[PDB]
Formats: structure tokens, C-alpha cells, sequence
């Protein structure tokens, strides 16, 4: 929802109620990963577009963002 | 595991979203799926894309079997045809070279210049084609006529 | 013709000279012949400045007309 | 027997590709090398990338690789970022036209005015948005040796390209590098003849170009005459323009009239007569008889 | 029909990739690109698919391939 | 390489001649669909195919050969 | 016409259509050789590259018309 | 290195035995020895060497070599 | 020219240049495949066996200058 970090999903949105892996290699989204443990394991997983830069701009994000309770 | 991951579903969103993620189509079509905020509209759209990709599968599958059946019929047609070209390796090519032998005997009874004998041998390299009774071999048999 | 000349700020043709160039060289109802007049003026003046200015403001009055161009046609 | 003969045949055509086909790939690799040594611009590097996708052919008869590498030969051979340290002296030209020709002292000064506005350009780049020179006279006048005079007088290089016999625009706008015979007009052939990017290039007998061909090579000349478009000039064969603002074109004719209308623009006229019999004696005794 | 014709386009590019093995994508596949995404009516579009299919014969020894290329231009 | 080449050469038979993508090499198909579309009397068809034979014994390089092409059209 | 173009703020063009005698170079010529070319109208149309340009046509009074089609 | 180039040449020639026509191709090898032994200039020789190794194509099936005979002779 | 060949002690090979039209034979023809024939000149200076023959260029006024390349 609000004040939750955003992980740009790599070229594929995470459809709900699905056991999916979310991989973060860039340090700029690793900052949102480290903030995500401060968000009670509830990440506002807003996916970016098909092209994604190393420093992910929020303008490249989609208008639909999924929220996931982190299993591990 | 995509098939057993979508079995045992209570919620409609437990089924349809899991299936549409585990299915195989484009990522820009995800936006029209979610922008259709009614779950009936999402379910009908995902069903339509599933049917579209399934029909593409039957299309590619029937042309793959068309490729393998034309492979089979060209293989066996060529197999009977190489029984024919094996007789032409054995009996028919000997008869063509017997025509060339008769005209080469006429070469040694009138007497070519040896460069013309060499050219008879050269288009006999264009001839002496045991692999197939080529139209080039027919026209070089006319040449040696 | 002066921006095209590239010797701007240094050539200064008086308007009486301009009227005399009209009155002496070209008789067309167009203007391109007069542009060629002023181009020849600019070319010969560029030659003259090319060894140095005698004036930093080339007062091209009615006198110096066949000095930057051929005698009145 | 068929298995054995196919197995051996493929190996001998493979060695034939090592023998006949591989030399073509190796020579085209060497032409890639001369791209990397020639110092192309990055747009001309993009044309060299098009070359990299064009040098993949067994060349026999109208071959893409041969006329493509011919385009590469032209493009490396039109020079790149050479200086030609042109002496910025009208007086140097003044003494050159005297030392190499007698002259009427009635036509040299128009050349000197032209080189003056070359020396007084509004751009720091030397520009030619003014009308460009045209010479009209007898053929026997030393127009080409005056090209040599303005070569050595401006430290440039003069290249005898007699355009006056050239008729077709297909010669002029050389066509695509898909068929050999896509050969440019004599400007790229003279720009081959220079290794500095700003030469003396002469344009010859435009009266004597009568349009005996489909297409207008006078229009193609207007594409290289206007300095706002010679720098954007391509033919078919060029795709990134060789800029010809540096590549000066002097036009020169003999008859006043049969120059095409799309080339009467941007002209400044120079009319030269023959020589008086005393001047014929002069040119003979100091030039032609010593020659 | 559209999901058939998409696969038909996918295999329609396949002959020009065989051409692009020897005579590469450099200009020819670029003309294939100017066939579609440059906006034209469907009569032009079908004519342009026909015109790609006018090509892909052989190019070493023919300006007829070149003239099909330039009318395709 | 030759195995996959044979597979794609079988696929191009399988997918485009069967379905409604294209009629193969459409230079000849264009050259004959310009004949089929019009419905002329067949004497003019024989004249068109006669000019076709004239333009097939030569590779369209004569100055009159392109007049023959455009006149065939 | 250039002033009209910039007043209209659509792109100026001109083509010397003076002396042009040939509809086989204005409606162009159907081609089997390297070198037949469509109209200068077509060429100018490319040179603007825009369906609504401001294209001057030059000097149509002297429209020669003998052969290769009348472009009239 | 030179004896390696030689041995690959007589395996090239050894496979010219048992295949195609040794008559004709041995004419091409003696021909190309005549081609080498007339004294070429070095640019002439080097740009003849690619044509020479292209004349190594078998004359009938690769008829480029057939006109290469009438070129390098 | 035969007397010149006697005098200069050189070989020659005369050749005929009447009514010849194509640089398939005026110049060599492009070797597209088998049977590309380059014409009279290369055979003519193939018949000589020296780099210094005298070459008899004959009836040159009888040209027919046209396409497939030019004699001049
Ligand atoms: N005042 C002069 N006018 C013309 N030519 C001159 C003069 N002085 C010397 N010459 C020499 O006479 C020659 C003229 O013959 P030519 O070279 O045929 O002229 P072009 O080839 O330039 O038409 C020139 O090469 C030039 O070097």
C-alpha cells in the first residue's frame, strides 16, 4: 500500500496467490530489500516495465502493484 | 509442477491468477487482465488467451506433423527412387556409357584431334554421372552425339 | 549580403550609394542583380580588409563605387 | 558407397571453402582493419558497421562484397581529418597566378576576391553560401593549371578530373553497392586522388554536359553545389554524406549558354578571351617554349 | 486468423533470414521493416508483402533483384 | 546445419503453401497475377506472354526492354 | 512562400518543376532497370516527410509537354 | 609451415583423384603451374592468387572455375 | 606495321576494331559464370608471348559506340 518499499519485478508481474521467486541483484533495489524487513515482510511489489535500468526510476513502474507477505 | 501448483484451490484468485502466471503469453496482456477489475472479465480474458495459445499450439503441432509426414513420404519416395537410381547405377548408366562407348569407338575409327578427344573426356566428366540420369547428362550425351 | 559576406561591422554602404548602385549597375525589376552588386562590393572590400582596414567602418559612399565594383554599367 | 562418397565430398568442398572462400573472408577482414586504421567518424563507423554486415559473400559476378568493399575503398580513400594547412594569404595566390601564368590581370582579381571571401567567412569554418566561381573561355586556356595554381597557392591539391565528358547521373549518383559498376562520378575519384580532406576539385564544361541521360546530373551537382547540402550530399552509394564544404568545387565552362538552369544559381561569372599574338609570344617564350 | 497469420509472418521472415546469411540484413531487412511500421493502407501493405516475395531469388548476377528492391523502396 | 536447414525447408512448404500467407516467390506470381486479374481477350494474352518470352531470353538490360516491361504492364 | 510556411508553421519546400515535360517522371516510370524514378512531387513529398507540408512548386507556366507523358 | 601447405595441397590433389574428373582438374593444376611460372608482378600475382585458389573449384559443378580458366589462361 | 616489327625486332598481333559495340568485348565481360567472354583484346594480347609487342589497332573509325560499356 503506502510507505512500503517497491521491488521492480524483472520483466514479469507477480500475479497473486502464487509461489514465485523475486530476485534482486542491483544495490538500489537491495536498499528496498533492506527496507522491506522494516515493512513487516509486506512489500508493495510494483513491477517496472520491460526495460529496467540499474537505478530503477519510479516512472518506469506500472500502474498496478501487488502486495506480498514474505514467506522467507 | 505448474499443473499441480494450480490444483487444490479455494479462492477464484487462487486459481486464475496462478494459472495466468503459470501460462505462457505476453507481459503487456497482464495490464488488460488486471485493468478488467471484474473477476469475470479477468477470467474470460485469461480463458481467451489460453484458448488462443492452445490453438497456436495445435497449429504448430499440425505443421510439425506435416513436416514429419512429408519427411516420411519424401524419404520413402526417394528410397524407391534410389532403388531406381541404383539400377541406373548398375544397368541404366552402363547403357548410357555404352552409347558413349559406341561413339568413342567411332572416335577411334575416324580419329579425333587429341584435344577433341580430351573434350569428349571432359564432357564425359560432365557425363559418367552414376548418381542421377541428369538432363545435363542427356544434353552431354547429345554433345557426344 | 553582409552576414553572407562575413565582414560584418566593417562595411557601411551609404544609402545614396545604394541608390547610385541601383541607378548605375542593374536595371532588373527583380533584386538578385543588386544582391550580386552588393556581393561584388563585399568581395572587393573583403580583399581590401584582408590586408588590413584603412577604416574600421568602410564608408561606402557614392564615390568609392567602382573601387569595390566595375565601372557603372 | 554413398555414405563414403558423401563423407569425402563434404570434406573436399570444406577444404575448397578453406581454399577459395576463406581468402575472400580474410581479405574482407583486412578491409575491416583498414577501417580501424583509417580513423572513420562515428557515423562513418556506422557505415562501416553496415560494411561489417556486407562483407559475407563469395564474390562472383555483380557481387555485393566487391562493390561494397569498393565503397569501403572510396570511403577510406576519401580522406578523413587531414588538415592541408591552407595558407591564408591572398597575396600568396597573387604571386602564384603571376608565377605560373601570364594572365590578363583582368581575371586573377576575381579569383582573389573569391578567396578573400573564403578568407573572411562569417563561419569560423570556411563557407561557400555565396555564389561560386565559373570560368568561361577557350578550351586552350590553362584552366586546369590554374587549378594547380590555386592548389599550390592555398597549399591545396589539384586533381585533373575532366567532368566535361561525363553524361549519366548513374555515373554521377553511383547506385547501390549490390552490383559492380556502382561507380561514382569523378569527384570521389579525385577525392581518392587526395589524402587531405580539403582539396582543389574542378568542375569542367557544364555547357558541355548536355542531358543525354535519364535523371539530371545538374540536380546532383546542385546537391553538391549548395553548401547547405553538399555536407548532406549522398548519392545512392554514399549513405552518410562526405561533407564537401571543405571540398571546394570550382566550376569552369567554355560556352556561355548550355549550362543547365539548376546550375546557373550560385554563379559568379569569369569570362576569359584568348591571347593576343604578342601575349601568345609571351606565354610561349616564358612558359610554352621552356616547357 | 490473426493468430495463424502471426505465425505466418514468423515463417515469412525465415526466407529473408536465409537470404541474410549471404546477403545480409544491411539494407534488405531494413526494407522489410519499412514494409510494415511505416504507416500505409492495406493495399500498399499487401503489395509490399508481395514485393518482399518478389525478392529472395538471387542477387549476384542480377539488377532485377535491385529493381525489385528499389521499387520496394 | 544441413539437418536444421532441411527442417526449415520442409517447414516453409508446410506453413505457407498450405495456409493463406503468400504464394511463395511472388515475382512470377506478380507477373502472372497481373495477367489473371484483367480478363483481356486471349490474343492479347499471347502477345503479353510473347513479350514475356522476349523479356525472359534477356535480363531486362536493353533500353527497349524496360519499355517492353512497362508496355507488358 | 517560406514566410507563408512559417506563418502556417508547416514545413516549406520547393521543387523546380519548371520545364518539366514528362509524366513518366512525375507519375514516374514502372521499372525493371536500376534508374527509373517517381515524381519530383513524390520526391518533395519524401523530403518534407509529412502529410501536411507547405510545398511551393516552381515555375509551372513554362510546362514543356511533348513525350514521356504529359504531367498536366 | 611450407611443407604443411604442400601436404594439404597434395591431400587436396589426392582427393582430386577418385572424384569428379582427374582429367580437366589435372589440366587445371598444370594450367595453374603455367599460370604461376609466367612472371607476374607481385600485386598482379597476389590478386591472381585468390583467383587461383578460386580456380581450384571443380570445373563442371562449380562453373565459376570454368570461366576462371579462360580468365587465368 | 610488319615492317616496323622487322625494324624494332618485336612480335605483333593485329586485331580488328570495326563495328564493335560492347565492353563485354571492348573491355572484358564481367565473369558472372562460365562462358563470360572478354572479347578480342585479351585474346589478341594473349597470342603475343612478350610484354613488348607492337599492337596494330585497326579500322578504328568503324565503331558503333553504345551501351554495355563504351569503346572510347
Ligand atoms: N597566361 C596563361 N594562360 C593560359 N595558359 C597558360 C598561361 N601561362 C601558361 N600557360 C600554360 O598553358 C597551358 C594551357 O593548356 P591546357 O593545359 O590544355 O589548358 P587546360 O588543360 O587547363 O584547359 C596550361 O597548362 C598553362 O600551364
Amino acid at each position: 500500500r503506502l510507505e512500503l518499499p517497491v521491488i521492480p519485478l524483472r520483466n514479469t508481474v507477480i500475479l497473486p496467490h502464487t509461489t514465485t521467486p523475486v530476485d534482486v541483484g542491483r544495490a538500489k533495489s537491495k536498499r528496498a530489500v533492506e527496507e522491506a524487513m522494516g515493512a513487516d515482510r509486506l512489500i508493495f511489489l510494483v513491477a517496472q516495465r520491460d526495460p529496467e535500468v540499474d537505478d530503477p526510476a519510479p516512472d518506469d513502474l506500472y500502474t498496478w502493484g501487488v502486495q506480498a507477505v514474505v514467506k522467507q | 509442477y505448474q499443473l499441480e501448483a494450480v490444483k487444490g484451490t479455494s479462492d477464484p484468485a487462487m486459481l486464475a491468477d496462478t494459472i495466468a502466471y503459470h501460462a505462457t503469453w505476453t507481459v503487456a496482456e497482464k495490464q488488460e487482465i488486471l485493468e478488467l477489475t471484474d473477476l469475470e472479465a479477468r477470467l474470460k480474458k485469461v480463458l481467451g488467451l489460453l484458448s488462443r495459445d492452445l490453438e497456436r499450439f495445435e497449429l504448430d503441432k499440425r505443421v510439425a506433423q506435416r513436416v514429419k509426414e512429408q519427411m516420411d513420404t519424401n524419404q520413402r519416395e526417394s528410397y524407391l527412387r534410389e532403388q531406381m537410381k541404383a539400377i541406373q547405377k548398375e544397368l541404366g548408366g552402363e547403357d548410357g556409357l555404352s552409347d558413349l562407348e559406341a561413339l568413342r569407338k567411332k572416335i577411334e575409327e575416324v580419329g579425333m584431334p587429341e584435344a577433341v578427344k580430351t573434350k569428349a573426356l571432359k564432357e564425359l566428366d560432365r557425363l559418367e554421372r552414376m548418381q542421377q540420369g541428369s538432363p545435363e547428362a542427356t544434353v552431354a550425351r547429345t554433345y557426344l552425339d | 549580403q553582409v552576414r553572407e559576406s562575413g565582414m560584418e561591422g566593417r562595411i557601411e554602404v551609404t544609402d545614396a550609394a545604394i541608390l547610385r548602385v541601383i541607378s548605375e549597375y542593374t536595371r532588373e525589376a527583380g533584386v538578385r542583380g543588386l544582391e550580386r552588386e552588393l556581393g561584388k562590393i563585399a568581395r572587393k572590400g573583403a580583399k581590401f580588409w584582408l590586408e588590413g582596414a584603412w577604416e574600421g567602418l568602410r564608408t561606402i559612399d557614392a564615390s568609392d563605387i567602382p573601387t569595390y565594383l566595375g565601372i557603372p554599367r | 558407397t554413398n555414405q563414403r562418397e558423401s563423407y569425402l565430398r563434404e570434406q573436399m568442398k570444406a577444404i575448397q571453402k578453406e581454399l577459395g572462400g576463406e581468402d575472400g573472408l580474410s581479405d574482407l577482414e583486412a578491409l575491416r582493419k583498414k577501417i580501424e586504421e583509417v580513423g572513420m567518424p562515428e557515423a562513418v563507423k556506422t557505415k562501416a558497421l553496415k560494411e561489417l554486415d556486407r562483407l559475407e559473400r563469395m564474390q562472383q559476378g555483380s557481387p555485393e562484397a566487391t562493390v561494397a568493399r569498393t565503397y569501403l575503398d572510396w570511403l577510406t580513400e576519401v580522406p578523413w581529418s587531414k588538415a592541408d594547412p591552407e595558407v591564408l594569404d591572398i597575396n600568396h595566390t597573387r604571386q602564384v597566378l603571376d608565377e605560373d601564368h601570364y594572365g590578363l590581370k583582368d581575371v586573377k582579381e576575381r579569383i582573389l576576391e573569391y578567396l578573400a571571401v573564403r578568407q573572411l567567412t562569417q563561419g569560423l569554418d570556411v563557407r561557400n553560401k555565396a555564389p561560386i566561381l565559373v570560368l568561361v573561355g577557350p578550351p586552350g586556356v590553362g584552366k586546369t593549371s590554374l587549378g594547380r595554381s590555386i592548389a599550390r597557392s592555398m597549399n591545396r591539391k589539384f586533381h585533373r578530373i575532366s567532368l566535361g565528358g561525363v553524361r549519366d547521373e548513374a555515373e554521377i549518383r553511383g547506385h547501390r553497392r549490390t552490383y559492380i559498376g556502382a561507380m561514382p562520378g569523378k569527384l570521389i575519384h579525385a577525392m581518392k586522388q587526395v589524402g587531405v580532406i580539403n582539396p582543389v576539385i574542378l568542375l569542367d564544361e557544364i555547357d558541355k554536359m548536355s542531358s543525354d541521360w535519364r535523371g539530371d546530373p545538374a540536380s546532383a551537382m546542385l546537391e553538391v553545389l549548395d553548401p547547405e547540402q553538399n555536407n548532406t550530399f549522398t548519392d545512392h552509394y554514399l549513405d552518410v554524406p562526405y561533407d564537401l564544404s571543405k571540398v571546394f568545387f570550382i566550376t569552369t565552362a567554355n560556352t556561355l549558354q548550355t549550362i543547365p538552369r539548376p546550375l546557373l544559381d550560385r554563379m559568379e561569372v569569369i569570362e576569359i578571351p584568348g591571347y593576343t599574338n604578342m601575349e601568345k609570344q609571351a606565354i610561349a617564350r616564358q612558359y610554352l617554349w621552356p616547357k
